[PDB]
RNA sequence: UCUCGAGCCCUAGACAGCCGGGAGGUGAGCUUAGAAGCAGCUACCCUCUAAGAAAAGCGUAACAGCUUACCGGCCGAGGUU
């Protein structure tokens, strides 16, 4: 149903492409606001039952990319 | 005796409170 | 094929076999027209849970599909190095 997360993140992110090596490359930031919505985007697609663990889910795709947070 | 069994057992037991082998050896406390 | 010894596992059910489960974010990011476990490069994280890899081997033009891991059941006595 609702988009995929890469695409979810590029757009808040400001940014199109990860870095050739994540956690090494930051790329990009994201507030935990911002992640606390996508994650409400996506309270379909994941199993979890608290928005809690729905982050822990979507702030697992980000530092493999190069998405800082804070 | 390995401890994930244990630590098993005790966590069955703290759901009942509140494997079959361990299930059956929880229920038995 | 006979005999002697050591280590580890096992009735909290071992070894093997058979049955059932092997799931979501997500077909990871990059590269690329495309690549979705499985061309290559990098990373390899967390939910549900009794389990279930950013996938060990085949398979596909790429999917699909078939299995290993991993978990549960049936079984019941030694098994393995």
């Amino acid at each position: 149903g609702v988009p995929p997360t890469a695409e979810l993140i590029k757009d808040e992110a400001g940014f199109e492409t990860g870095s050739g090596e994540p956690q090494e490359d930051f790329v990009a930031d994201l507030s935990v606001d911002q992640v606390k919505q996508i994650a409400e985007q996506k309270h379909p697609d994941l199993l979890s039952y608290d928005l809690t663990n729905a982050a822990k889910e979507v702030v697992g795709t980000c530092t493999s990319l190069g998405v800082t947070i804070e | 005796i390995p401890e994930w069994k244990q630590e098993e057992v005790d966590a069955i037991v703290e759901m009942i409170e509140s494997r079959n082998t361990l299930l059956e050896r929880a229920l038995d406390d």
